This record gives C-alpha cells, sequence and structure tokens, in this order.
C-alpha cells in the first residue's frame, strides 16, 4: 500500500516488541501487587465499615424485596418453603462436620492456627437451633397459617467485632403504620434472636473454610391479612449502623409483604 | 469602448441630448425612472443568524453533531430494550452541544468585534454634482444623475459619474483607487487610446478633480459604472476553504476512519463472544462516539483567538480565526504597487547638481540616509525651489509629521514644499519675506513659472529671478550653470551631461523638473520700478541653471526589508499593478522584489545591442509582462513563463487580469496571499486564500473582500503575519497530539468491560471531567511554545505532503503513548481493588454478579460479604483512581509535547510559566475533586489514598524517558528508518 513490504514488516516488529514490553511491564507491576497482599486479612477495609443484612427468602418483586402468597393456594408459597429448604440444607450436621460445639459465649479469639490444615477452629450453627422455623416438624415454615419465618443473615467481615455490651440482636416492626394497628408481634429463634458472640471475629476464608453464618429466624404473628405492610429488621449492636439513606440494606433490611387471604 | 470613439454630433443624435443646452427635464425624469438611481446597488444579504449558523457548522462541528445524533440513536435502542443508566448518553449528547455553540457563539464575537473594529473608517459623503438644466447650472444629488445629463468638474469634485469630457482646461484627476496609476492623469477631449482607462476624454466614478476645470456628458451611471463593473466582478467571485479548514476535514476523515474500525473489529468481536446483535450494535456506537473528542474544538478556538490576539497588538485585524494560519502556509504573494507597496505620495526623490546624483530621504518618518548639504550650489537650488514654489500648508498644523502634513496645491507643488520644509525648518516664514513684484504662472505658451524676488539684505536689494520648468524647455533659455558653486558656460560636454542625467532620471518613471536662476542688478532695473508681466522687459535668456530635482511615488519605509524578509522565507513575491512599466520596474528595483545584477530580456539586448530574437529569455531573470501581452498569451504559456522567471512583474493589469493571474497561481497547486489597497484589486482579494488590505489607504471594496487588515498600513506586519501562522501550524499539531493521546486511555476501560466482564474501571462523568475541565488548559498553554528552528530560513510547507495531523503523529499518540497510560491506569485499578479485597482473578467475569441488584451478599477474595451499594462505591472508588492515573500520565505527557525535536533540558522546564500554571492548575483540581465533601454524591469521585497517586507516577517517569530518547535518536539520525517512521 502506502508503505513497501520490509517497511510495513519493520513497523510491525517495533510495535509487536513495544506491545510485548508493555506487557511485561504490566505483568511485573501485578506480580508485585500479589506478593504484598496479605492472604489473610483485608489491607483497606473501606467499603465495608458496617455489615448488610440479608434476608431469606428473597423475592425482590419490582424494586425492592416483595413476598406476597395466597393462603388457600400452597403453589404460591411452595417456591418461598423450597427456598428456605435450599438455604437451611448448608446449615446441616452432615455441613457441620468440619466446625466444632462453641459456648464460649465471648468474642472467639483466635491468634494462632490449631486447626487442621493450619487453619483456625470456627463455631458451628446448625438449622436444629431455629427449632419451629427450621423446617421440622412443619415444611411450610409457617406459612401455612399465614405465620411465615423469615431468616435473617448479618454480612461477615473480617476482623469486625458487633460489640461486647451485649450479643447483637435483630428488631422487626412495622414502619409505614407502627402506630395504627396492633403493634407487630415477633417470636425470635434462637431466644431474644441475638447472634451469639462467639461466632465472631469472622477470620475469612482462608482462615475459616468452614465458618458459618449465625442465623436468626423471625416468626411474624400478627399480619393483617389482604392488606399491604412494610416490615423493617434492624440489627441493634453498638458498632452496627443504619442510618444510611444511600445503602438500604446496611445494618438493616425492609420488605414489603402481602398475605392474601 | 463607443462612448469615447464617438464624437460630439452622432452621440448628440444618440443620447437625444445638446452639447450646450443639456437634457430634457422631462427626458431626464423619464430616464431616471427608466434606469435607476446613479448609486452602486449595495448587497445586504447577510442575516446575524445566518452567520451564526455558518459558525456552527465545519468539520470538527459536523463530527460533533454526528456524535451527538449516535448518542440520541443509542439511547433510543436501549430504551426499546428498557436498559438501565442511560443518562450518560444525554450528557454526552448535552456536552458536545454545548461545546458547539458555546464555540460557535465565541467564533462569532470575535468577528463581530473585528466588523466593528474595521467599520469605524466608514464615512457617508451627501456628495454633491453640478449639473446645467434649463439652461439655468445647479446642484443635485449624486445618484441625481442620469444618462447624457451634462455636467461641470471643478477641482476637488468627486466626479460623481462617469463623464466624457467635452471641454477641459488643466484638467488633472487621480486614477489610483480605479487604476494603478499614482502620477495625476490629465483629462482633454483630445482621444486617440482604445481603452476606456487610458482614453484622456472620459472621467470615472471613483475619481477626484484634483485640478482645472471641465464640462462634460454622462455616459454609464449605476452598477455599469466601471467601479460597479469591478464590484460585480467581485461578486461573482466565490469564496474558497482556508488551508486550515482542509486541514482539519483530513483530520476528521483519519477520526472516522479510525472509529469505524475499531468499533466494526470489536462488533465482530462481541459476536463473537455472544452478545445480542443490538447490544453490539450499541457498542459499536459507543466506540465510534469515543473516538471523538468535545474538548478539541474548544482548544482550537482558544488557540486560535490567542494567535489573532497577538497579532492585533500589531494593527493585524483579521475577521475570522481561521486566517491567522494561512499567511504562514501562503507560498506565493501577489502584491499591488500604487498605495501597497508604495506611499501613493508624489515626493522629490532624486537631485542632479554639480553634475552629480544625490538621493534624498524619502521615508514617511524621515529615517533614511540623507546627502551631502554643505555646498553653497546646495544653498542656491535651495533657494531656487523655495522661492518658484506657491503652494502653502495647511493652518493648524505645527506638531503633524511633515510628510503627512496638509498642502494645498499641486501635487508637484506639494512635494516641492514638503521637501523645502523637509530640508529647511520654516519655508512657509522664509516665502513672505521675500516680494513677489512679478509672478508668471505656468502658461500653455510660457511652459514655465517665473517670479522676481527682492533679497532680505537691506544693503543688497539686488533683484533675483527664479524659473521652474520643463528641462527640454528650461535648458534652451540657458547660457550659465552653477558648478561648484560658481557661475560658469555652458559647452557641449555639460549639454551631453545634462542630456544623460535627464535621460536617466526620465528612465526610472521620475518626472523631470528644472530649476534656474538669474541675478538682475540695480543698474538694468531700479528698485523703486516695478516689473511688468506684459512688458516682458526681462531678458528671459541667458539664465543661470541651478539643478534638476526629479520626483516619484517612493515606497513605505518598512517595505524594503518586509519583502527581503518574505523572500528568505521561501515566498515568491509577485508584483501586480496598472501603472506603467517603467515605474513598475523602478519600484520593483527599490523594493528588492528584483534583485540585483538580474536584468530583463530589454536589458540584455541594450547591454549586447542585439535583437530579442536572438537574445535568450533564461539569461534574463526578471520579467516585466504587458497588460497587452498577458492578454495574447494564453494558459499554457502563462503556465510556463509563470515558472520559468522566478522574478516577475506585472503592469498595465486589469482587474480582472490580476484575478487571472491569481487564479492561475492558485490552480498551480500553492496557497496566494494578495495585498491591496484598492477597489481594483477587490476580486483578486477576494479569490486569493487570504487578502490584506492596507487599513489608513484602503478603499470599502478591499477592505471588505480581505480578511486581514492592515491598520498602522505598515507592510512589515505581513512577516509577523507569517512567523506567527507557521507557529499557530508548529503549536496546534503538538496540542492536537496532547489532546488526541488520551482517547485511547479513556476507551481501553470499556472495551474491557465490556469483553472480559470486570466492574467498570471508567465512569462516563469522569470522562467528561476529564475532557471538559482539567485538559484543556495544558493543552491551550502548548500554544505559548517557542519555536524548535528558526522559522523564517524554512520553506512554505507543502500543502499535498505536509499535513498537521499525519499517520505518524496519530499513530504514536493513540497507540504508545495511550497505551503506556491505560496500562498505567489498569494497574492502579487492580491495585485499588485487591487491597480492598478483590484479587485480579476475582475481577475477571465478575460484572454479572457485581451489577446486580438483587444481589447483596457477593463475596470477595476474603470471602467478605458486599451489599450493592459498597460495590457502587468500590466502583466508584474505581473511576477516581483511573481518573488520577490518566492526569498524572497527563502531567508528563505535555512535557513531552513541548518540543517535537528539541530535548527538554535544551529547552526550558519552565521558560513558558503558563505551562507551569497549568500543570499547578490541573492538580489543584484533581486534588478538589478527589478531596471535597459530599463528592461521592454527585460526581462518581472518591477520597482516595495517597499510594493510588503513586501507583502511576513510575508510567509517567516512562512516558517521559521514552519520548526523550526517541527525541535524542531522531535527532542524532537525520535520514534514518528511526527518523523516518518515529519522527511527528
Ligand atoms: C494491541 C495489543 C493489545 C494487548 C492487550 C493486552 C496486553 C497484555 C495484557 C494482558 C495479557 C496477559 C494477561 C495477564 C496479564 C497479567 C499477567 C500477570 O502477571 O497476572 C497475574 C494474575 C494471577 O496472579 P498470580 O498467579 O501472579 O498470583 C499468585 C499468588 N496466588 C496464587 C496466591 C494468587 O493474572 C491476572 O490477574 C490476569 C488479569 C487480566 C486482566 C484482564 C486484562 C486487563 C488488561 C488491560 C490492559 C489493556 C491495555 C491496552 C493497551 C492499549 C490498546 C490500544
Ligand atoms: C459506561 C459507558 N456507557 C456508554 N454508553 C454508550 C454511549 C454511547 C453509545 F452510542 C452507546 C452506549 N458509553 C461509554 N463510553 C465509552 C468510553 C468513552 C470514552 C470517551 C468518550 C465517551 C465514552 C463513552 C462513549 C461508557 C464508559
Ligand atoms: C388467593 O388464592 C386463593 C386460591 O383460590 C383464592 O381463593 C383467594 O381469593 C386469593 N386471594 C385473593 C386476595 O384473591
Ligand atoms: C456437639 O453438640 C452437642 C451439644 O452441645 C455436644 O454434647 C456433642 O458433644 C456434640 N454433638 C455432635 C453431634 O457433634
Ligand atoms: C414450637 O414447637 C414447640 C414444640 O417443640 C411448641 O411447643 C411451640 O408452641 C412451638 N412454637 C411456635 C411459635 O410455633
Ligand atoms: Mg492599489
Ligand atoms: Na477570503
Amino acid at each position: 500500500l502506502g508503505r513497501t513490504l520490509s517497511r510495513w514488516v519493520w513497523i510491525s516488529l517495533y510495535y509487536v516488541a513495544f506491545y510485548v514490553v508493555m506487557s511485561g511491564i504490566f505483568a511485573l507491576c501485578i506480580y508485585v501487587l500479589m506478593r504484598t497482599i496479605d492472604p489473610y486479612t483485608p489491607d483497606y477495609q473501606d467499603q465495608l465499615k458496617s455489615p448488610g443484612v440479608t434476608l431469606r427468602p428473597d423475592v425482590y418483586g419490582e424494586k425492592g424485596l416483595d413476598i406476597s402468597y395466597n393462603v388457600s393456594d400452597s403453589t404460591t408459597w411452595a417456591g418461598l418453603a423450597h427456598t428456605l429448604h435450599r438455604f437451611l440444607a448448608g446449615y446441616s450436621p452432615a455441613a457441620q462436620e468440619g466446625s466444632i460445639n462453641c459456648t464460649s459465649e465471648k468474642y472467639f479469639f483466635q491468634e494462632s492456627f490449631l486447626a487442621p490444615n493450619h487453619t483456625k477452629f470456627s463455631c458451628k450453627f446448625t438449622a436444629d437451633m431455629l427449632q419451629n422455623c427450621s423446617g421440622r416438624p412443619d415444611p411450610t415454615f409457617g406459612f401455612a397459617e399465614g405465620k411465615p419465618c423469615f431468616i435473617i443473615k448479618m454480612n461477615r467481615i473480617v476482623k469486625f467485632l458487633p460489640g461486647n455490651s451485649t450479643a447483637p440482636r435483630v428488631d422487626c416492626a412495622f414502619l409505614d403504620q407502627p402506630r395504627d394497628g396492633p403493634p407487630l408481634q415477633v417470636e425470635y429463634f434462637p431466644a431474644n434472636g441475638t447472634y451469639s458472640l462467639h461466632y465472631f471475629p469472622y477470620y475469612g476464608k482462608k482462615a475459616q473454610p468452614h465458618y458459618s453464618n449465625p442465623l436468626v429466624a423471625a416468626k411474624l404473628l400478627n399480619v393483617p391479612r389482604n392488606r399491604d405492610v412494610v416490615i423493617v429488621c434492624k440489627i441493634l449492636a453498638e458498632h452496627v449502623s443504619f442510618d444510611n439513606p444511600h445503602d438500604p440494606y446496611e445494618g438493616k433490611v425492609e420488605f414489603k409483604l402481602k398475605i392474601q387471604k | 469602448i463607443n462612448d469615447h470613439q464617438l464624437s460630439v454630433a452622432e452621440l448628440e443624435q444618440k443620447y437625444q441630448t445638446s452639447a450646450t443646452k443639456g437634457l430634457s427635464a422631462s427626458l431626464a425624469a423619464e430616464l431616471l425612472l427608466r434606469d435607476g438611481p446613479n448609486a452602486l446597488r449595495p448587497p445586504r444579504g447577510t442575516p446575524e443568524y445566518v452567520k451564526f449558523a455558518r459558525q456552527l457548522a465545519g468539520g470538527l462541528q459536523c463530527l460533533m453533531w454526528v456524535a451527538a445524533a449516535i448518542c440520541l440513536i443509542a439511547f433510543a435502542i436501549q430504551a426499546s430494550e428498557g436498559d438501565l443508566t442511560t443518562d450518560d448518553n444525554l450528557y454526552l449528547a448535552l456536552a458536545l452541544i454545548a461545546v458547539v455553540v458555546v464555540t460557535g457563539c465565541f467564533g462569532y464575537y470575535q468577528e463581530f468585534k473585528s466588523t466593528n473594529i474595521i467599520a469605524s473608517f466608514k464615512n457617508l459623503v451627501p456628495q454633491q454634482a453640478t449639473v446645467i438644466r434649463d439652461g439655468d447650472k445647479f446642484q443635485i444629488n449624486a445618484d441625481q444623475l442620469v444618462v447624457g445629463d451634462l455636467v461641470e468638474m471643478k477641482g476637488g469634485d468627486r466626479v460623481p459619474a462617469d463623464i466624457r469630457i467635452l471641454q477641459a482646461q488643466g484638467c488633472k484627476v487621480d486614477n489610483s483607487s480605479l487604476t494603478g496609476e499614482s502620477e495625476p492623469q490629465t483629462r482633454s477631449p483630445e482621444c486617440t487610446h482604445e481603452s476606456p482607462l487610458e482614453t484622456r476624454n472620459i472621467a470615472f466614478f471613483s475619481t477626484m478633480c484634483l485640478e482645472g476645470t471641465a464640462q462634460g456628458l454622462v455616459v454609464n451611471t449605476g452598477d455599469r459604472t466601471i467601479i460597479g463593473r469591478i464590484a460585480s466582478l467581485a461578486s461573482g467571485v466565490e469564496n474558497e476553504k482556508t488551508p486550515i479548514a482542509i486541514e482539519i476535514e483530513h483530520f476528521v476523515d483519519i477520526i472516522a476512519g479510525l472509529a469505524i474500525l475499531f468499533g466494526a473489529t470489536f462488533f465482530i468481536v462481541a459476536m463473537c463472544i455472544g452478545y445480542t446483535f443490538l447490544r453490539a450494535m450499541v457498542f459499536f456506537m459507543a466506540i465510534v462516539v469515543a473516538y471523538v473528542p468535545e474538548g478539541l474544538l474548544a482548544t482550537v478556538t482558544v488557540c486560535l483567538s490567542l494567535t489573532a490576539k497577538r497579532l492585533a497588538s500589531k494593527n493585524c485585524v483579521v475577521k475570522n480565526l481561521e486566517a491567522v494560519e494561512t499567511l504562514g502556509s501562503t507560498s506565493v504573494i501577489c502584491s499591488d504597487k500604487t498605495g501597497t507597496l508604495t506611499q501613493n505620495r508624489m515626493t522629490v526623490s532624486h537631485l542632479w547638481f554639480d553634475n552629480h546624483i544625490h538621493s534624498a530621504d524619502t521615508t514617511e518618518d524621515q529615517s533614511g540616509q540623507t546627502f551631502d548639504q554643505s555646498s553653497e550650489t546646495w544653498r542656491a537650488l535651495c533657494r531656487v525651489l523655495t522661492l518658484c514654489n506657491r503652494a502653502a500648508f495647511k493652518s493648524g498644523q505645527d506638531a503633524v509629521p511633515v510628510p503627512k502634513r496638509i498642502v494645498i496645491g499641486d501635487a508637484s507643488e506639494t512635494a516641492l514644499l514638503k521637501f523645502s520644509e523637509l530640508t529647511l525648518g520654516n519655508a512657509m516664514g522664509y516665502r513672505e519675506r521675500f516680494p513677489k513684484v512679478c509672478e508668471i504662472p505656468f502658461n500653455s505658451t510660457n511652459k514655465f513659472q517665473l517670479s522676481i524676488h527682492t533679497l532680505e539684505d537691506p544693503r543688497d536689494p539686488r533683484h533675483v529671478l527664479v524659473m521652474k520648468g520643463a528641462p527640454e524647455r528650461v535648458l534652451e533659455r540657458c547660457s550659465s550653470i552653477l558648478i561648484k558653486g560658481q557661475e560658469l558656460p555652458l559647452d557641449e560636454q555639460w549639454r551631453e551631461a545634462f542630456q544623460t542625467a535627464y535621460l536617466s532620471l526620465g528612465g526610472l518613471g521620475e518626472r523631470v523638473l528644472g530649476f534656474c536662476q538669474l541675478y538682475l542688478s540695480e543698474k538694468d532695473y531700479p528698485p523703486g520700478y516695478a516689473f511688468d508681466v506684459e512688458a516682458m522687459n526681462f531678458p528671459t535668456s541667458g539664465l543661470c541653471f541651478a539643478g534638476l530635482v526629479s520626483m516619484i511615488d517612493p515606497p513605505r519605509a518598512t517595505v524594503p526589508d518586509a519583502v527581503l524578509k518574505c523572500r528568505t522565507a521561501g515566498i515568491r513575491v509577485i508584483m501586480v499593478t496598472g501603472d506603467h512599466p517603467i515605474t513598475a520596474k523602478a519600484i520593483a528595483a527599490s523594493v528588492g522584489i528584483i534583485s540585483e545584477g538580474s536584468e530583463t530580456v530589454e536589458d540584455i539586448a541594450a547591454r549586447l545591442r542585439v535583437p530579442v530574437d536572438q537574445v535568450n529569455r533564461k539569461d534574463a531573470r526578471a520579467c516585466v509582462i504587458n497588460g497587452m501581452q498577458l492578454k495574447d498569451m494564453d494558459p499554457s504559456e502563462l503556465v510556463e513563463a509563470l515558472r520559468t522567471h522566478p522574478e516577475m512583474v506585472f503592469a498595465r493589469t486589469s482587474p480582472q487580469q490580476k484575478l487571472v493571474i491569481v487564479e492561475s497561481c492558485q490552480r498551480l497547486g500553492a496557497i496566494v496571499a494578495v495585498t491591496g489597497d484598492g477597489v481594483n484589486d477587490s476580486p483578486a482579494l477576494k479569490k486569493a486564500d487570504i487578502g490584506v488590505a492596507m487599513g489608513i489607504a484602503g478603499s470599502d471594496a478591499a477592505k471588505n473582500a480581505a480578511d486581514m487588515i492592515l491598520l498602522d498600513d505598515n507592510f512589515a506586519s505581513i512577516v509577523t503575519g507569517v512567523e506567527q501562522g507557521r507557529l499557530i501550524f508548529d503549536n496546534l499539531k503538538k496540542s492536537i497530539a496532547y489532546t488526541l493521546t488520551k482517547n485511547i486511555p479513556e476507551l481501553t476501560p470499556y472495551l474491557i468491560y465490556i469483553t472480559v466482564s470486570v466492574p467498570l474501571p471508567l465512569g462516563c462523568i469522569t470522562i467528561l471531567f476529564i475532557e471538559l475541565c482539567t485538559d484543556i488548559f495544558p493543552s491551550v498553554s502548548l500554544a505559548y511554545e517557542k519555536a524548535e528552528s528558526d522559522i523564517m530560513h524554512l520553506r512554505p510547507r507543502n500543502p499535498k505532503r505536509d499535513r498537521l495531523v499525519n499517520e505518524p503523529l496519530a499513530a504514536y499518540s493513540y497507540f504508545q503513548i495511550g497505551a503506556i497510560q491505560s496500562f498505567a491506569g489498569f494497574t492502579d485499578y487492580f491495585t485499588a481493588m485487591a487491597q480492598e479485597g478483590w484479587f485480579p482473578l476475582l475481577c475477571v467475569g465478575l460484572r454479572p454478579q457485581w451489577e446486580n441488584h438483587h444481589l447483596q451478599d457477593l463475596q470477595d477474595s476474603y470471602g467478605q460479604e458486599w451489599t450493592f451499594g459498597q460495590r457502587l462505591y468500590q466502583q466508584y472508588t474505581c473511576y477516581t483512581v483511573f481518573f488520577i492515573s490518566i492526569e498524572m500520565c497527563q502531567i508528563a505527557d505535555v512535557l513531552i509535547r513541548k518540543t517535537r525535536r528539541l530535548s527538554a533540558f535544551q529547552q526550558g522546564f519552565f521558560r513558558n510559566r503558563i505551562l507551569v500554571i497549568a500543570i499547578v492548575f490541573q492538580v489543584c483540581i484533581g486534588c478538589f475533586l478527589c478531596y471535597c465533601p459530599g463528592m461521592p454524591n454527585i460526581f462518581n469521585f472518591m477520597p482516595i489514598r495517597f499510594q493510588w497517586w503513586l501507583v502511576p507516577m513510575p508510567f509517567s517517569l516512562l512516558i517521559f524517558v521514552y519520548d526523550e530518547i526517541r527525541k535524542l535518536g531522531v535527532r542524532c539520525c537525520p535520514g534514518s528508518w528511526w527518523d523516518q517512521e518515529l519522527y511527528y
């Protein structure tokens, strides 16, 4: 074309060499980056200043969480029941063999790796601690009687301490109309709906490969039928904050519920 | 042509008018109704909104308009699928539109201000005229003139119509505007020439009766006038595109081609990966838009405005921004003579006395070399021309410079009086003291002026007789002559020397005027006795000759050096004039258009005494072409003659012939600049690539047709203009490279995001902040860089081979510096991701989970679970860190763009203070955008850690070192492969 074959091949070789040198420099920089970071603890936890809160079962409707079902038709809650069984399958004794019994009732600190394969101990959580809402003897998880059970899970953060004063608690209540009507009554599993203090801190996937999040199941007992309600469940702890407009899931979870009759 | 040739009798029956009675009043009224007003029709079809629309149109403007349209269509497609986060399409579209609109407003403001500055010189005149009707002479308006009206003319009139003179007595008019003749020309009924211009029995519209009275008939009115036909021819001329616009169009073509290539290849990639066809089309449009810079147009306009301001500091007013570069690329300068290269005023040029030709100073500021003035012969001659002159100065001027000072009288009288006031100090008061007992003015019989004066000394009242006239008539009246301050008899040798001097001084086009004096003793004439003019008691012969004084319209003071500098800059200078070839050749020799030792074919024939048939044309370097010879020629011969003769002067050229010369020069493939001051230059001025009009001496048509105007009438401003043009070319290409290099860093993250599906590294708002805010100032400050080489020695750039942006520049900027900046930004992005918990391998393919609003517990490399909002804040951190990487690399990029060939150590790191201020400003704006409260909410910027500021610094140093080594290798081996391929 505009250049002879020799000129084109010379410039092509020059560009290939230039790009190879740049690629090598980039690879060396990424290798040096990977060599400096710690494999156990994050260096600069910055956006993890407060754990998020998630709910099971999670159906997100149009924008946010929106659970609705027909009490007369079992097919409506069949999917939610399947979701609950699938989630609680992970918290089964067969899946908790690696972990060990844990009744320290305080911060289960670990400065050394005294577990098999140079890991740390993880305190076990089994579904039976949820008792009524564990799936036995009620596979419907309370959905059949219009008394749904919702599992509240707090996101794990490495070496995050909720507070020594009291084990972190969960509090569910109406948001749109708290004063109107009777207040929302909720039964918690385990007792008082507290996350036991020996599940903290989290030491990371490498240190605790069998770590299991503690669970609290909240059962709603007085929910008006055929009426749309909004329920907010917050985490009461000293170091957990839920005042963040730009992240609605930080320290709390809000969801619409509509139990059609 | 039949207007002048026809005699009185047939004109009477042709125009139904009487040579004495005049046109009938009813006939005059009906003819006025039929033909229309005498005033030339002024075009006024230039609305303001049309000019604004033109300022909104152009290569980069059309590219940006199409980019905005593409953004809107892509947003429509995305809305068809109901997609999210489409507001960036509008952000980009309105950004492009706002940039285009603000730039157009700035350019319109510049043009409007320049037009207002130029318009101060306009001045309407009612232009009353004297006409005979019904036998009663009276006055009417200029437009009221109708064809055939019998009209009178007197000194100081503007000649409100084209008029064939039927009676004239010593009428002299100036045609320096319509024609190129500086010398006043006589109007007499006698006619012999075919050309209406040269014909002596016809007057012209835009002229002035310098002296005399006359009366004649009206032959043409309105737009049928010579000035009217010239204006119509100028209107027929169509302007072409400026060289900088052509360069911009070529650059836009390069941008569009590269954008289409990249978009098509990555659209095929999107097919191969598995994206939906509509998604791949949207990606295509995104890449095409990403290759379109929006802040480039603003920087180009600002650089143009800065250069225009520098020029306006030197009284160079450009009517448009694009004209400030044209002179830099000019290869041919076609120059008008009378009024452009010359002062258009007759002045004393040479003095032959004592068998010696002395040269006087002709600069308007009197800054030239003077002649010897310590001779009593000079004192005698000074008294002779002082007492002979009868011109008088205008009152109220004592601080006004003498050459510019107003004088009343003949042009020769004005020049003589000015020369006296320059040599003497108070010749105006000197003339009053000597009584004029006998004064004889110029007569058709005598052909001289005579004056008898009484001496100032009371002891010596001896009468002094002083005479001024034509040399061929003066010499026969003389017997003795002043030589070496003594009275010497006339021999054959003195007459031979007189003839040789007269012929030589006439061969330069200068009118030669002879002066003589005699002493009348009181024995012959008593003091109380009064001399009588009609008695002719004077000897009137046997006079004592003093010397010869030759006068010519001189070049302006700064013209010769400016012409020489332009010639050393490789620009060939052609002189085109409507004047006689003798005067044109003398002026060309004076101003350096014809170099010393360069002789024409006539000169060679005179030297060898050989007819021109055997004379070899190639031996002659200079060439003078008459208008008739040009008309006999044909375009092939004209092109061959242009190529053959390096130095060429055109004399006796009509406006159409000047237009044809400009057309031929342009068609040969050269950028032509035309300098002019008169209406006869307006067609060529409009046809030229750049037209430069004289400000003080220019006419309305010349100023309107011209792109540039010299307010101080300094011809030396042209060399400043060409220097600034070449400098703005170099600095503009530097700035374009600087602006272009950052396109690839902004686009590569989008390619990586689409293909590999990492979380988005860069957002659109950050890209807008980079393009529109941070990097406008450094690229503009790049326009203050000094020249690396000497601008004047270089040849004019080849318009075809030398482009503003070529493939080497684009390749280097896009795919070496841009590649390094992309690598720096990605290194810093991966550092930020890993230090927060996301290892590089986890980032690959993480986009679908990262952007899923239903996933509020996504796990990082450490197993920590993130909500959507926290991941979005990490994304904003990535935006900020990649933006900082680009800015840090651009700091070194502007430093490397400082010079194309010279080392940064060879030039100064800090000599461009504006560049240092720009870098400081960029750093400050980046720091403010990062660490300002509430920033993450409005603009997706996050307060980052100092460690991420340092990660891109090694890449900045790498850019600097690589560019320095490249420039050193280019300097070391000027003709090698490295220079050929790696130099831009
Ligand atoms: C025209 C020619 C264009 C050429 C473009 C490509 C240039 C070269 C770039 C990539 C090609 C090679 C791919 C890998 C690059 C990095 C190499 C590297 O060393 O990686 C290391 C990591 C793995 O970690 P490890 O095994 O060391 O850890 C060991 C410790 N343990 C096991 C405990 C974790 O692998 C990784 O992360 C891989 C991460 C890859 C991320 C996707 C690519 C992002 C790159 C963007 C640069 C774009 C530049 C565009 C130039 C301008 C074009 C106009
Ligand atoms: C996140 C995102 N989104 C879009 N959307 C889009 C835009 C136009 C279009 F025709 C179709 C889709 N464009 C993006 N870039 C790609 C990167 C880039 C670099 C410089 C200038 C503009 C852009 C826009 C063009 C980005 C980074
Ligand atoms: C929910 O489904 C049952 C199943 O038949 C139906 O009877 C009931 O009306 C539904 N609820 C509402 C509010 O329509
Ligand atoms: C762990 O749990 C029970 C109850 O604390 C304890 O007594 C026993 O040792 C363990 N049982 C199993 C099945 O691991
Ligand atoms: C939970 O189950 C126990 C039986 O183990 C029963 O006594 C109790 O009432 C149940 N509580 C709820 C809230 O269902
Ligand atoms: Mg002129
Ligand atoms: Na023009």
